[PDB]
RNA sequence: GGGAGAAGGCACGCUGAUAUGUAGGUGAGGUCCCUCGCGGAUGGAGCUGAAAUCAGUCGAAGAUACCAGCUGGCUGCAACUGUUUAUUAAAAACACAGCACUGUGCAAACACGAAAGUGGACGUAUACGGUGUGACGCCUGCCCGGUGCCGGAAGGUUAAU
RNA sequence: UUAGCUAGUAGGUGGGGUAACGGCUCACCUAGGCGACGAUCCCUAGCUGGUCUGAGAGGAUGACCAGCCACACUGGAACUGAGACACGGUCCAGACUCCUACGGGAGGCAGCAGUGGGGAAUAUUGCACAAUGGGCGCAAGCCUGAUGCAGCCAUGCCGCGUGUAUGAAGAAGGCCUUCGGGUUGUAAAGUACUUUCAGCGGGGAGGAAGGGAGUAAAGUUAAUACCUUUGCUCAUUGACGUUACCCGCAGAAGAAGCACCGGCUAACUCCGUGCCAGCAGCCGCGGUAAUACGGAGGGUGCAAGCGUUAAUCGGAAUUACUGGGCGUAAAGCGCACGCAGGCGGUUUGUUAAGUCAGAUGUGAAAUCCCCGGGCUCAACCUGGGAACUGCAUCUGAUACUGGCAAGCUUGAGUCUCGUAGAGGGGGGUAGAAUUCCAGGUGUAGCGGUGAAAUGCGUAGAGAUCUGGAGGAAUACCGGUGGCGAAGGCGGCCCCCUGGACGAAGACUGACGCUCAGGUGCGAAAGCGUGGGGAGCAAACAGGAUUAGAUACCCUGGUAGUCCACGCCGUAAACGAUGUCGACUUGGAGGUUGUGCCCUUGAGGCGUGGCUUCCGGAGCUAACGCGUUAAGUCGACCGCCUGGGGAGUACGGCCGCAAGGUUAAAACUCAAAUGAAUUGACGGGGGCCCGCACAAGCGGUGGAGCAUGUGGUUUAAUUCGAUGCAA
RNA sequence: AAUACGUUCCCGGGCCUUGUACACACCGCCCGUCACACCAUGGGAGUGGGUUGCAAAAGAAGUAGGUAGCUUAACCUUCGGGAGGGCGCUUACCACUUUGUGAUUCAUGACUGGGGUGAAGUCGUAACAAGGUAACCGUAGGGGAACCUGCGGUUGGAUCA
């Protein structure tokens, strides 16, 4: 790495890829659920984790996981994913927005509302 | 081979300080005499002695305080792989005044606190921590 | 090396100019030498003569007639050029260079001939006969029980005498 | 993982053309030009002043604002004109949309609004030329979807408000509790005080300078007309506008949410769950006391915003110029030669290219920054200043570097003379041994392992003596000894030959070092052609052991090993340590010279070269390396950026072939790794014991019974213990 | 009562040392075909789009060059016409369009080479200790698979009384 092997061969730089492709730079791209389907995550957990299997806007064709506690999701319904890798589901790196466009808030939840979509209670 | 012999004569005053050499001893020139003069003359030797007729020897007697070593550390500036040539205000300051960096300017060899002082920058020998 | 003339396309007549026939070829004179003759140099007259460019013009069509590749893609079989069922079969059959095995030490093996002899060969294991396979690349795996062939002559059976 | 490209192509001469030079365009000629300092080709992209980030060097990026370029449905062409090859012009062709009397016609929002569509996503089919600028006009004036303003949008930045004070019965109510109580909490109620902003009414600047009439003075002028300049009285010209701002009214009224609370990260307890529901930015939570999931109470942080996502930079010294690393963590080409390239000892003289310094031109303004001014403050607007890290020009200086010219001798090399050497290439030859053959003896076993067997043997083997034949490798010397650049090289002799090193001299006088591409050598295995073929021996067969054993072990045994020619170009090609060169405490040996001293006996005092072990400061993550450095440095080259996927695919070059070389991605995980430490474990070692084994006596397991258990059976056969240690 | 010669092995311990890829700590972790599912990746008879090179055909309007024809207000003119112009024809250049043929890139394609992840699946036990045959590197052959064997190399291998 001396100055003469830099300028005959130059310090290449350090690039690296967006982990989240299907998005397009897009902060939130809407969805259409092909399926809605359950699996169970990779070890060490144990739970039926709910994926909903979108067709995206751009021609995308990739999983998503749903968040909150139930959810009222089917096919033929427009979701927005926005993003952000569940850890141990492999091969899933979106959320559906909670509260966006066809898929309602969770019944009943009082604290972190912003995060899945219900109104202030009275 | 002997592609620096700036840097011959500073590792031998490197390496003579870190293994507690007296009167080191280097094969002489007109730059290392320039360079050995301005080291006697701010203090980082004791006395240079330029001995010999058609090729001479140049002798640095090396100065110590308490056991330890004088000169701290000292390296080159302008190697010649990489020469390093410095405007007046882009000068360096080495160890925040207290050591010195010895410049070649237009007016002959001299200490960097004398180049600012006259006005001039040059070329950075090296930097006598 | 090939493929390949791959495919595919353009120009093509006549007349005028360059040039009253060009470049090139041939070389009469004439002149000088000349080891003097069917000798050699500049010398180019005369003779012949492409081919190209520009312009003009004609026809519907300029290689105008006769002569004169159909081309491309995938694949089988055979490496190819060759040869054959004269006279229903020309091939995927036969051969082939190459590969291997085997026989043969020269009065060769082998064939044709009772035999002489001759081919082998006026050659001598890098040669010759026979057999199978059929360029080149990657390769040729297991079995000696059967039938052959080669080595044994210790033993059983064994002919003329 | 694009090495060739270029036919008007590079240049010339002549003609033509252009506002202007020019292959701009032709005729003819020359055969050139571009290219590893990346031509050509492919993909992406408007560029810049700047903006975001960064301490800085940089990285990303080009929204508004400003400059430049390009385009105006797509593809062309020219005209008019100063200026276009023309946004709202002409002509041609095309797709789309629309009218038709079917002959034909028309249109181009990437102008401002707006619509449909796409999208996660981005506004009114608003008022005025009052201001600034533009176009025409002598002007008045007209046009002006530029512009000034209004509407929308928490999109950002900034400012303000939701009261203030008193107030302990520490009220109730919630929540928790060791049932004392704590907490919500001076928080609420209460009593007193204020009215910012939103609402109600009143006053109201400034953006307006101009323009239009008339008059006075002057200038032209034959002219006190006309016109222009200078003043002078008049009504005057605002979309914003219900303006900025000021003043008065009445009342705490009309005005607080979002995220988080296991660590990182400020903030903890109860209840509901029970590997379910779920959270997650990483580590991990959830299996019956969940500070991590859901709810409550409490709190913390931001606040008219709060978050989640996307995108950049930082942290990331995690592409390192400032600012990394290479023995073992990923990383030194297998080794050498060497062109270009990079760097270059020392003395003098010149030049002054690089360098430095002053001045000049310039770096548009805006922004950034420093002082300042204004909008009540801030955001914002704005004056002056440096900066604009640059470029060019002039003028200097001469230390370094460069050029140029002359010199030196230490670096590099040449000669003279030896020494040491398994250095290489070619040809001879020697003995020991193995095998085969032939012959003699002589008899029943040989060979083999852990134990056997297949095999060889009554056709006379193995042992044994003689004569051959053949091929290969060279016992002892032999030693971390030597030589070579690396691979490598091992009996002896000859022929050819390279290199090293030492001594005194002499000589040339920077001729040096490193080296991308390029080339040459490059173990073994492998391939081709042709020989040889004793041993050994993959493949293969048979025998065993085994659960099976396509292995180890045994009996055989073909390639191959070997010789000559080639090809392959790989190895844990290892010192896992690129080359060159300098400097830095020591010891122990070996090897090969050499100087001296009396080699006074197989000594002793030094200097070289080469080589192995221990070790110091230094260094290192530690291990360890340690004058042969992994120490302190310099020159040049190669290479690495998490583990897999993968030194693999595809594509190129090479290869007869096996394959070599160059060499990614998609995905996937939060690790993979190096050194050392404590354990544990070993069919590792050493030492030692124990009824462990040995040496002995007796017993169970066989039979019958007692008793406990596992199973079955049942209405219940209660429950618990279940390796030793039930 | 019997027997103890002794430590060669048998298991369980104790201490030092060494090696380690093991730490619920060898009853440890670990490697590869096979069977099923899923994802991405290459080859794939091909097939369909995008862009583009070449060689060519092509010729609307426009310009520039020429000209038989028709025609014309500005100049000369003897009034005859002359110059010059316009239209028209034509040649040059060029767009749309057309054919042929490559180059690149994307999509798709039965089937397949390998790769990755998965619930107590099947067959083994190759590696880590001398991992029970020391491992490993290259290369070749073989084989259900880890791998085995040949030839050469390395210590990054263990025991040294
Ligand atoms: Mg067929
Ligand atoms: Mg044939
Ligand atoms: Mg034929
Ligand atoms: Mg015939
Ligand atoms: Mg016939
Ligand atoms: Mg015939
Ligand atoms: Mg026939
Ligand atoms: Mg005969
Ligand atoms: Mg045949
Ligand atoms: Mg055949
Ligand atoms: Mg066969
Ligand atoms: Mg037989
Ligand atoms: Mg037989
Ligand atoms: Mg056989
Ligand atoms: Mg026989
Ligand atoms: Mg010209
Ligand atoms: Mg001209
Ligand atoms: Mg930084
Ligand atoms: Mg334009
Ligand atoms: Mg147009
Ligand atoms: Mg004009
Ligand atoms: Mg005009
Ligand atoms: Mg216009
Ligand atoms: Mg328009
Ligand atoms: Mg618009
Ligand atoms: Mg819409
Ligand atoms: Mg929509
Ligand atoms: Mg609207
Ligand atoms: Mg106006
Ligand atoms: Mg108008
Ligand atoms: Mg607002
Ligand atoms: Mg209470
Ligand atoms: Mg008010
Ligand atoms: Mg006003
Ligand atoms: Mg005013
Ligand atoms: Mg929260
Ligand atoms: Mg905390
Ligand atoms: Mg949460
Ligand atoms: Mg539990
Ligand atoms: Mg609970
Ligand atoms: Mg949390
Ligand atoms: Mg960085
Ligand atoms: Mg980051
Ligand atoms: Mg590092
Ligand atoms: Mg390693
Ligand atoms: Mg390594
Ligand atoms: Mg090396
Ligand atoms: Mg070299
Ligand atoms: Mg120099
Ligand atoms: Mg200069
Ligand atoms: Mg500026
Ligand atoms: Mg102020
Ligand atoms: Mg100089
Ligand atoms: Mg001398
Ligand atoms: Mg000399
Ligand atoms: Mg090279
Ligand atoms: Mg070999
Ligand atoms: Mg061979
Ligand atoms: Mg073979
Ligand atoms: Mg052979
Ligand atoms: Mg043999
Ligand atoms: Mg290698
Ligand atoms: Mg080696
Ligand atoms: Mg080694
Ligand atoms: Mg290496
Ligand atoms: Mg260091
Ligand atoms: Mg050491
Ligand atoms: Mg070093
Ligand atoms: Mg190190
Ligand atoms: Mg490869
Ligand atoms: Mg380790
Ligand atoms: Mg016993
Ligand atoms: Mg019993
Ligand atoms: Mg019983
Ligand atoms: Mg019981
Ligand atoms: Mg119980
Ligand atoms: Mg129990
Ligand atoms: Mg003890
Ligand atoms: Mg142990
Ligand atoms: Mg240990
Ligand atoms: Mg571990
Ligand atoms: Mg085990
Ligand atoms: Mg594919
Ligand atoms: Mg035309
Ligand atoms: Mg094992
Ligand atoms: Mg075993
Ligand atoms: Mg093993
Ligand atoms: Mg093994
Ligand atoms: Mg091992
Ligand atoms: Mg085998």
């Amino acid at each position: 790495a001396t100055v003469n092997q830099l300028v005959r061969k130059p310090r290449a730089r350090k690039v690296a890829k967006s982990n989240v492709p299907a998005l397009e730079a897009c902060p939130q791209k809407r969805g259409v659920c092909t399926r809605v389907y359950t699996t169970t995550p990779k070890k060490p957990n144990s739970a039926l984790r709910k994926v909903c299997r979108v067709r995206l806007t751009n021609g995308f064709e990739v999983t998503s996981y749903i968040g909150g506690e139930g959810h009222n999701l089917q096919e033929h319904s427009v979701i927005l994913i926005r993003g952000g890798r569940v850890k141990d589901l492999p091969g899933v790196r979106y959320h559906t927005v909670r509260g966006a466009l066809d898929c309602s808030g969770v019944k009943d939840r009082k604290q972190a509302r912003s995060k899945y979509g219900v109104k202030r209670p009275k | 081979s002997m592609q620096d012999p700036i840097a011959d004569m500073l590792t031998r005053i490197r390496n003579g300080q870190a293994a507690n050499k007296a009167a080191v001893t280097m094969p002489s020139s007109k730059l290392k005499v320039a360079i050995a003069n301005v080291l006697k003359e701010e203090g980082f030797i004791e006395d240079f002695k330029v001995e010999g007729d058609t090729k001479p020897e140049l002798e640095l007697t090396l100065k110590y305080f308490q056991g330890k070593a004088v000169v701290e550390s000292i390296q080159r500036v302008s190697r010649p792989g990489l020469r390093i040539y410095k405007r007046k205000d882009e000068l360096p300051k080495v160890m925040a005044g207290l050591g010195i960096a010895v410049v070649s300017t237009s007016k002959g060899v001299m200490t960097d606190r004398a180049a600012r002082q006259a006005g001039l920058g040059g070329e950075i020998i090296c930097y006598v921590a």
